[PDB]
DNA sequence: CCACTGGCCACTGGAGAATCCCGGTGCCGAGGCCGCTCAATTGGTCGTAGACAGCTCTAGCACCGCTTAAACGCACGTACGCGCTGTCCCCCGCGTTTTAACCGCCAAGGGGATTACTCCCTAGTCTCCAGGCACGTGTCACATATATACATCCTGTGCATGTAAGT
DNA sequence: ACTTACATGCACAGGATGTATATATGTGACACGTGCCTGGAGACTAGGGAGTAATCCCCTTGGCGGTTAAAACGCGGGGGACAGCGCGTACGTGCGTTTAAGCGGTGCTAGAGCTGTCTACGACCAATTGAGCGGCCTCGGCACCGGGATTCTCCAGTGGCCAGTGG
């Protein structure tokens, strides 16, 4: 079971604080390194990231949808 | 609900059928119309054996179908399954024309 | 008092007419003189080549369970032997069609 | 008597049938006109040679032998019609 | 009555009768076989005549014929044809 | 002691001078030219011989020569060659 | 007693040897007989083609500012003419090189 | 700071150099060594005209270089600038090789 | 007298030069081996034809004109070598 | 905080459909016989083409000694394949309407095909001579080298611009 | 909501380099004169392939009715083409080093090539026939048709799984 993936995505974007947003490939590698079955949950992580953008808790830096770079909010 | 196959499935069935079949795929009479049209462009009142027309037909479709597997290899070479004419010009240029 | 005439094909034990081949070579304008054993050799290698292509055609017909050779059998035989295939790579066959080939990338998942 | 447009007699289903025998899955619409052009260009390339054989034979009727000579001149040898 | 058109039908018919006594033949495929034989004969005599020119020889002999066979025909097919032709030349040598 | 070898050096030299008095040539460029002359000569000769074969013709006349020139030469090269050969036939007819 | 020997190439007003090419045609074994005007016609078309390629080569060498032609000039002449290229698509020139040809997609920006 | 050109700029410079050039790109001595090696496979004790090996040299290099512009056509048709082998056997198979 | 690894004689920058005359600006590291295979296979074809001419010539020294025959028999005509 | 509930995804079975497979059935090419004829065969001859030996000479093979040019290799960087996703629109597919292709039937005559005939040209032979070819020689177009001149490519750098922090 | 400080981007100047260009110089390869001989011209002839005329018939062309299967058109939808973003890696480029190619020189000879001989072989020609081709008749393999089995496709139903939300 384990915790839901939303706070896992927030930890993925919170791991680095690069000056631009984290890319989708980098966060996929982050969940791979921390430990998560990323292969069967591509739809799950994409819906989670899109949901987290739509709440405004995450703001997407450059891309649209699942593409580009994803950074944390202002506060 | 009316039946409908997903795209390409029926198509692949005609690849199976027409690779199984051996006959000419075009209508012979518009073809010989084209032949007489082009022949008139060279000299008048040309008369034709039907077997000559059939030989022209089969040789023409053979050259074309050869261009078709050339175009298929070109399209999958560009990681595509839909053909665009640039494949055919590339095929003609590698073939030397 | 002339002896009984055999044929040069019979003297070579062959099926193709050595005499007709020799006549076509003489009238084919290849040389003004013809060696005796050359049309014999030519008829022999011709009989060989026809033998394997006919054998492959018969095997294809038996696989296609028809007792009569059709040009589709000829195509399927000739394209499946790569030496004979590139031998006749620029040769087009009457009513042969093509080998049944679909690319695996064109095949669905 | 005269003919002005028979290249459109090469119908879209006929082109698609040639594609299926060529094993093509998906065909753009722009394939059709250039395909017609390529095939017809091939046709005058062969039929010029064939007719030149025909008035070479002093004939006004074109035979299959002239076709055979023209095609295997261009290295496109065909069986089933010679003889 | 019309002119005789010489054909290869009966000889290759006999050949198919040794290699497959059971099967039949279609006549237009039989004409395909005739075109095949005429075409490869034309080729092989072509480089044979050219080679006889190159070595400046007035007579077409079997040595350049087998040279022409292994010139056109590939590999094991060529050496097989060499074998049957060689034994046939020995048979006609023994008449 | 040597044996004579035939080439087109004098004739092509005359041609290049009468088209260009000021222009020279290298010897292996002349080898390229000789190979060109022999190549197109053997092409046109084999085609003419096969034309005589198809028409069952014993004698190579200029009709099949001009036919094969029209056959092999692409585009306006063919028409100019036919014109030049016709003119040469005209003077040789008058001579 | 006999007329002075006059050359057939002069009779056609040509440079190529009519007698030589006639002998070549006779000994090339193309037929047992040959008409008189056919080698004349052949010499004319040969002389025309040589004149064309020599004009193009001289133009190339003049553009190269060279008095003496080189097979680089021959390659440039033979490939920059479409009819000559279709004549010799399958023919290679020793030390001719290739055309200076770059794809625009290979260029920067 | 030492001088250094960016990638491609050099590469197009020798592209221009070898296109205007007509001269040989392979060292001839390993070429004759390789020709003698592969000719030993068919027949022993073979001797060689130097001009024969030269004719082999331009014939081989012309064949392969023609395959290279064909490979260029394949790569740009696949929208790339870097070649892979699949370009080469593609071009050969369309050529019938 | 024995030769074993002369396929390595086509050096790596030589292959790069051959690509540059072919107009390639960027080549992979995976190209050299199959180019070696293609060039060698072409070579056994042509030298096989030439040596077939050579024992037909009954010589053990190959000549350039036989090489000319060997190359033209597949239609790869070369000029300037006695052709 | 936890359990109820709703959205999303994968598996699966069933229905439909297209094709493979089994018989029947009439049909027309395959094949086999027959009659004719003309081309292979027999036999002999004569000239000659190439095999065979033998001399010659030349070019290729081998070896070596310097002598750089190039191959290799390493290293560092950046440009490019390429993988993913997102989006848009183009074409497979299926139904409906149309139409002309095809069969087949008949009329007609146009030209290929075949035979006869007589003759224009050309292979062949003899004689003779002249033009091209091997060879020697000389000589200037061009290769090579070196010194200027410009092109061009890359990168620092000053100015313009969008955006975060302070007010 | 306004003003000010900072990262970003972009055009230009300049320098480093590579490529063109001008001029001097040898050199050897191109060009030109020479002897010659063999191959091309002159003249005549045999004869024979071939131009031309006549015929016929058969094979091609044109036209007319019916049919239907194939083509054209429309809807639509999904899946494939393609744009973009990021990312890693893998050649591009530059410098040192090895070494191997290459050029020059020398010696060997074995085999390419020319030359005489002669003889096995192959072209040429009269006789003749039987093998092989044109025509005809029959039939059975096979194309077409009809009915059922099978196998492949697709989609709706259902189970699993995750997350929101309200009690």
């Amino acid at each position: 079971s384990g915790p839901p993936v939303s706070e896992l995505i927030t930890k993925a974007v919170a791991a680095s604080k690069e000056r631009s947003g984290v890319s989708l490939a980098a966060l996929k590698k982050a969940l791979a390194a921390a430990g998560y079955d990323v292969e069967k949950n591509n739809s799950r992580i994409k819906l989670g990231l899109k949901s987290l953008v739509s709440k405004g808790t995450l703001v997407q830096t450059k891309g649209t949808g699942a593409s580009g770079s994803f950074k944390l909010n202002k506060k | 609900k009316p039946h409908r196959y997903r795209p390409g499935t029926v198509a692949l069935r005609e690849i199976r059928r027409y690779q199984k079949s051996t006959e000419l795929l075009i209508r012979k009479l518009p073809f010989q119309r084209l032949v007489r049209e082009i022949a008139q462009d060279f000299k008048t009142d040309l008369r034709f054996q039907s077997s000559a027309v059939m030989a022209l037909q089969e040789a023409s479709e053979a050259y074309l179908v050869g261009l078709f597997e050339d175009t298929n290899l070109a399209a999958i070479h560009a990681k595509r399954v839909t053909i665009m004419p640039k494949d055919i010009q590339l095929a003609r240029r590698i073939r030397g024309e | 008092a002339r002896a009984k005439a055999k044929t040069r094909s019979s003297r070579a034990g062959l099926q193709f007419p050595v005499g007709r081949v020799h006549r076509l070579l003489r009238k084919g304008n290849y040389s003004e003189r013809v060696g005796a054993g050359a049309p014999v050799y030519l008829a022999a290698v011709l009989e060989y080549l026809t033998a394997e292509i006919l054998e492959l055609a018969g095997n294809a017909a038996r696989d296609n369970k028809k007792t009569r050779i059709i040009p589709r059998h000829l195509q399927l035989a000739i394209r499946n032997d790569e030496e004979l295939n590139k031998l006749l790579g620029r040769v087009t066959i009457a009513q042969g069609g093509v080998l049944p080939n679909i690319q695996a990338v064109l095949l669905p998942k | 008597k005269v003919l002005r447009d028979n290249i459109q007699g090469i119908t879209k289903p006929a082109i698609r049938r040639l594609a299926r025998r060529g094993g093509v899955k998906r065909i753009s619409g722009l394939i059709y006109e250039e395909t017609r052009g390529v095939l017809k260009v091939f046709l005058e390339n062969v039929i010029r040679d064939a007719v030149t054989y025909t008035e070479h034979a002093k004939r006004k009727t074109v035979t299959a032998m002239d076709v055979v000579y023209a095609l295997k001149r261009q290295g496109r040898t065909l069986y089933g019609f010679g003889g | 009555k019309r002119s005789r058109k010489e054909s290869y039908s009966v000889y290759v018919y006999k050949v198919l009768k040794q290699v497959h006594p059971d099967t039949g033949i279609s006549s237009k495929a039989m004409g395909i076989m005739n075109s095949f034989v005429n075409d490869i004969f034309e080729r092989i005599a072509g480089e044979a005549s050219r080679l006889a020119h190159y070595n400046k020889r007035s007579t077409i002999t079997s040595r350049e014929i087998q040279t022409a066979v292994r010139l056109l025909l590939p590999g094991e097919l060529a050496k097989h044809a060499v074998s049957e032709g060689t034994k046939a030349v020995t048979k006609y040598t023994s008449a």
